[PDB]
RNA sequence: UAUGCCAGCUGGUGGAUUGCUCGGCUCAGGCGCUGAUGAAGGACGUGCCAAGCUGCGAUAAGCUGUGGGGAGCCGCACGGAGGCGAAGAACCACAGAUUUCCGAAUGAGAAUCUCUAACAAUUGCUUCGCGCAAUGAGGAACCCCGAGAACUGAAACAUCUCAGUAUCGGGAGGAACAGAAAACGCAACGUGAUGUCGUUAGUAACCGCGAGUGAACGCGAUACAGCCCAAACCGAAGCCCUCACGGGCAAUGUGGUGUCAGGGCUACCUCUCAUCAGCCGACCGUCUUCACGAAGUCUCUUGGAAUAGAGCGUGAUACAGGGUGACAACCCCGUACUGAAGACCAGUACGCUGUGCGGUAGUGCCAGAGUAGCGGGGGUUGGAUAUCCCUCGCGAAUAACGCAGGCAUCGACUGCGAAGGCUAAACACAACCUGAGACCGAUAGUGAACAAGUAGUGUGAACGAACGCUGCAAAGUACCCUCAGAAGGGAGGCGAAAUAGAGCAUGAAAUCAGUUGGCGAUCGAGCGACAGGGCAUACAAGGUCCCUUGACGAAUGA
RNA sequence: UGUAUGGCAAGUCUAACCGGAGUAUCCGGGGAGGCACAGGGAAACCGACAUGGCCGCAGGGCUUGCCCGAGGGCCGCCGU
């Protein structure tokens, strides 16, 4: 039996005095009203913060950790098997509406991998080079000088 | 009120095994199953590989999911398993329903609880 | 349609020619065998037999067929008024069965004996 | 498991395996949810006139004539919820969403669970069906869809001892209440479901309470009418096979 | 025991309750213009007796014809009298006749009338004659162009909000508007008319940066469709009226050509199936209407009545629904299946007829101005410098040129040709039609189930109810008595039932009369709760209760 | 924005709309896009512990105090 169901015969319905549940006064204004005065509480200060750059001049990268590539190697046998050669561009989903494919270095690399992507971090490299492998850049990743 | 009739049966089966036998885990698992779905165990393999030992049954008071790698020959026991978890477990062990483990281990011995 | 409201509505607010079907009654064994039907529109010359009222098991000639109110008057199916006069009792056709027909009309005799049409 | 196939005379004509989906756990909680979400989805939007009771210029005369401040026009109290011929305060609305969303998998799994509830002989007798048979569901050969007469289907169901169900679902209840005044005067018990493969059984559909279906679209409501599992279904050999990939 | 109090009883008063539904409410599909050939609306008429309503119009609840229909009929509405109908009536579908006056109202004036040939008024064409034509006004909403509030919110308030909402002025159609890029700008080697749905997104943007306001490109979908002038170059090769003769138009340019796959002119390749005009013109579907259509009206009991119960039997591509003296697949209409017509889709698609698509080189022949653009003032938008618009001032280029790509100038690159035009289909609305319902069920639901926009209120604009139910059948109470009496009353009659007898199914409460139990004219007031005595009580649905004695025997306790 | 329940789970849900049909139910298709899967920075831009240490509840083991100790707690280290 719900709360609303037990409210008949209670007169005030949990509202205290019948002088309470009226108009905007019981609320303290309308909507967001009184945001600087009596209701400054748990409200962000008055003012502008920073700037925005035009949306078509904004770059959105395709993020993927070395941990995700490594956990799924046995499952990804549809890609090249060398002395593992894998094109990261064909692994990440949402690779069509993204600017470039960047490989992030978070986690462990228990295997030998030959990674092919647009951009790499200093950490993505150190974790693949120190675990027996190469990092080969794409022809689009040549915008780094 | 638990809407599921078979979670309510599993709990009843876990309760009888805690009483009629020498179980001290099956009743503890049933006590976590009675508690809300948000408090239930949602666990991946990357935790079963880090904390489980071989020849020791792994008991999960919820559902087992499939993110991460499992290399150990552990026999995992849960309420439910994700279709990818069970594929990744039967590859290097055995995914057993908690409802089997009650008949297969009514004493509830040599068992680790993972969440 | 299938709604009780719209069903009774069509039966009451029915044009005069469509009220013909409202005064239909079942045919006897001999008559069903002969004309290939089960029922017929009752006529003022027809003879008939009562199956459901207080007057069940009595025969008589159909003296009137009122389409407007959708009922029939049959001979000897009377009611005695206070002044001793014997006024007719209106009968439903669905409570009656035809023993003998009136084929005085050439069009009705033509419509009944034709397997394509139904009178 | 094995399913015993029948011919149009009522004798055994071989047997084929009963598909995997009939070993799906009977979950009345998911079945019942899939039926309530189906029933409510075909429910029509109602609502009283938006302007009812408001079609008046009624005004109150303030404080002075010794009467309560109620809007009046010609000595009659109009508009306000408390006044006779006034507006409904919180009336039924047309803007309301009377539709229930249900995740595809939950509905699919519920069909499977209801479809499976058809395999257990005890559940079918617990649901209400009157019959004398150990093997359930009834499995009939594809030569069933060719039958045209209903009286011949009766003879098949009389031979299969499964007619005491249509004898049960013959009686009609005349509903208590004003449902009478809206079209729903009668109601009858749900009976046998005839699942075919090409076209629904034009030959069976007139039988007392019997619903007819096809394995490409036989839903939870057909399998479990009113959320109650275990309907005494009768499949066609090609239906029992086609119903597997559902 | 007078006045009187509490409870009940019979009978009223009252019309709640239960049951019922000719009405409502909402959703969905279909459909969708009318009018000077005088609409829509109105007034007055129109019947054997006719007040209301419905219909109709001096031919007046109706006249003709074709088809359907059929023994009956003369509306609502059961009278009396009379009539019509086998010469095929009633009824229905289609086509037509008639169709008073006021009414856009149009000869002129007028409260529906009157006065001595009338497109009144304004236009087009014009035989310059009202000769041939056009506009006018209506319609639930939807649509398009204009005009454009305040309450309210911001906790006051002024910019802002409410909101381009309300209301007002103009106008079109079955839909409207939009529309084949001087585009987009996921900048690309990319998309490729327009609406609309989903999403993009409460994003970008705006804003006393507060309250709040709020796109788009793209994407997925619905539906698809693409063309015509101006000019160049031809220059009367042309158009309109008329049966014709004839007339009118037009060099201030009709007609040809041509229209960013730029075109034209000059010189060649080839060829058309594009395109424009015009003929033909559905299938399928959908929607509405119709034809046809299975099986009991058997047995006994109850009953006023079988649609009940028990027994026997039956069809079902039909067990949706309604009717019928009670619970009906087999009594009646229907329902499934099958088939027929109309409308809509649609003058569309398909086909056909004519035409002719296209390419190469040469040529600064042609390509829409107060325009593009700048400045001042206003307004509006998300438009931020970078929205669209009005207003005042100023004002250009000619494709070898110009506009654009979210600040301006310059060059590049990319895209695209303004200032001329047309355009099917996909969506809006719900008057109209049919259908549907976990909506309402007569103080509800529409204001309106009834005389409903009725009665009735106001000078007027405008405001506005209440009223549902005899019975299976009127069998709607003969006769007698009484009375001043078609009253009412009594007796009596019908029906299962008159306490069903006319606002007549049931018949609550407040309350009234008569009456029963209790109390009662020396007595004190939240009317009672709990205890306990008097008196009162037919049955049923409750069956316990008193005393001697005895067993048990807590705290307590002689 | 919480909570209870249920399905799926490193993924999850389809919207409009299309097909089917027993034709508003219902069955198939539809993943456009939304949320989650990495954060820090106004921006440019860069880009993290599938576990290193110490406690220790529940539970398990043992030769019955001693072990293993999920979740938890206290630190490290890591990205910006
Ligand atoms: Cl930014
Ligand atoms: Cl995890
Ligand atoms: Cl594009
Ligand atoms: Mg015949
Ligand atoms: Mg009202
Ligand atoms: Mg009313
Ligand atoms: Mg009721
Ligand atoms: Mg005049
Ligand atoms: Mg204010
Ligand atoms: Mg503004
Ligand atoms: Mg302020
Ligand atoms: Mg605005
Ligand atoms: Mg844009
Ligand atoms: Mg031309
Ligand atoms: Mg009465
Ligand atoms: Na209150
Ligand atoms: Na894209
Ligand atoms: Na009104
Ligand atoms: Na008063
Ligand atoms: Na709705
Ligand atoms: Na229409
Ligand atoms: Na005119
Ligand atoms: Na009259
Ligand atoms: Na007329
Ligand atoms: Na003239
Ligand atoms: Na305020
Ligand atoms: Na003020
Ligand atoms: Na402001
Ligand atoms: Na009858
Ligand atoms: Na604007
Ligand atoms: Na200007
Ligand atoms: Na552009
Ligand atoms: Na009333
Ligand atoms: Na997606
Ligand atoms: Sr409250
Ligand atoms: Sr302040
Ligand atoms: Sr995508
Ligand atoms: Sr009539
Ligand atoms: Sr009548
Ligand atoms: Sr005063
Ligand atoms: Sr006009
Ligand atoms: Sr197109
Ligand atoms: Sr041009
Ligand atoms: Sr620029
Ligand atoms: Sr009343
Ligand atoms: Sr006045
Ligand atoms: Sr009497
Ligand atoms: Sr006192
Ligand atoms: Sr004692
Ligand atoms: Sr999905
Ligand atoms: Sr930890």
């Amino acid at each position: 039996t719900s709360k609303k169901k037990r409210q008949r015969g209670s007169r005030t319905h949990g509202g205290g005095s019948h002088k309470n549940r009226r108009g905007a006064g019981h609320r303290g204004g309308r909507g967001d009203a009184g945001r600087d005065k009596h209701e400054f509480h748990n409200h962000e200060p008055l003012g502008k913060s920073g700037f925005k750059r035009p949306q078509k001049v904004q770059e959105e990268a395709a993020t993927i950790d070395v941990r995700e590539i490594d956990e799924n190697v046995t499952l990804l046998a549809a890609d090249d098997v060398a002395e593992f050669r894998v094109d990261v561009r064909d692994v990440v989903e949402e690779a069509d509406d993204a600017d470039y494919v960047k490989v992030l270095g978070a986690g462990q690399v228990r295997h030998e991998l030959t990674l092919i992507a647009d951009d790499f971090s200093e950490g993505a490299r150190e974790k693949v080079e120190g675990a027996g492998g190469s990092v080969e850049l794409t022809d689009l990743g040549e915008e780094r000088q | 009120s638990k809407t599921n009739p078979r979670l309510s049966s599993l709990i009843a089966d876990l309760k009888s095994a805690a009483r009629s036998s020498g179980g001290a885990v099956w009743g503890d698992v049933a006590e976590r199953l009675e508690k809300p779905r948000r408090t239930h165990a949602e666990v991946n393999l990357g935790r079963i590989e880090r904390y489980a030992q071989e020849d020791e049954t792994v008991v999960v008071p919820g559902k087992v999911l499939g993110s991460g790698v499992l290399q150990k020959d552990v026999t995992v026991a849960a309420v439910d398993f994700s279709g990818t978890a069970e594929t990744k477990i039967d590859q290097v062990g055995e995914a057993v329903s908690l409802e089997q483990a009650i008949e297969n281990n009514p004493e509830g011995s040599h068992v680790r609880v993972i969440r | 349609s299938k709604q009780p409201d719209k069903q009774r509505k069509s039966q009451r607010r029915a044009p005069l020619h469509e009220r013909h079907k409202q005064v239909r009654a079942t045919l006897s064994a001999d008559l069903r065998e002969e004309y290939g039907q089960r029922n017929v529109r009752v006529n003022a010359g027809d003879t008939v037999e009562v199956l459901r009222g207080d007057f069940a098991g009595e025969e008589g000639e159909v003296i009137n067929v009122d389409l407007d109110k959708a009922v029939i008057h049959v001979e000897d199916v009377t009611l005695e008024k206070t002044d001793g006069e014997e006024v007719p009792r209106p009968l439903d056709t669905s409570n009656v069965r035809v023993t003998d027909l009136d084929l005085e009309d050439e069009k009705r005799e033509a419509r009944l004996e034709s397997e394509d049409d139904s009178a | 498991m094995q399913a015993t196939i029948y011919d149009l005379d009522g004798n055994t004509d071989g047997e084929v395996d009963l598909p995997d989906v009939f070993e799906t756990p009977v979950r009345s909680d998911l079945i019942g949810k899939a039926v309530r979400a189906a029933q409510a989805n075909r429910k029509q939007d109602y609502g009283s006139d938006e302007y009812a009771g408001l079609r008046t210029p009624a005004e109150s005369f303030g404080s002075g004539r010794g009467q309560a401040h109620v809007p009046k026009q010609d000595g009659r109290a109009r508009r306000v919820p408390q006044a006779v011929k006034g507006r409904s305060a919180h009336p039924p609305k047309t803007e309301k969403d009377r539709s229930l969303d249900l995740n595809d998998k939950e509905r699919q799994l519920a069909v499977r669970s209801a479809l499976a509830a058809t395999a257990d002989a005890d559940l079918v007798a617990d649901r209400g069906h009157e019959f004398d048979r150990d093997e359930v569901p009834v499995v009939v050969s594809d030569d069933f869809e060719d039958l045209v007469k209903t009286q011949e289907v009766v003879s098949l169901l009389e031979a299969l001892d499964v007619h005491a169900d249509i004898d049960r679902a013959d009686e009609t209840k005349i509903k208590a209440g004003q449902g009478s005044a809206r079209g729903r005067k009668y109601r009858r018990p749900a009976s046998i479901l005839f699942v075919t493969s090409d076209e629904p059984s034009t030959a069976a559909r007139n039988l007392a309470g019997a619903d007819v279906a096809t394995a490409s679209e036989v839903n939870t409501e057909d399998l479990a009418p009113g959320g109650a599992p275990g309907r005494l279904t009768v499949f066609t050999e090609s239906a029992l096979a086609e119903v597997a990939e559902r």
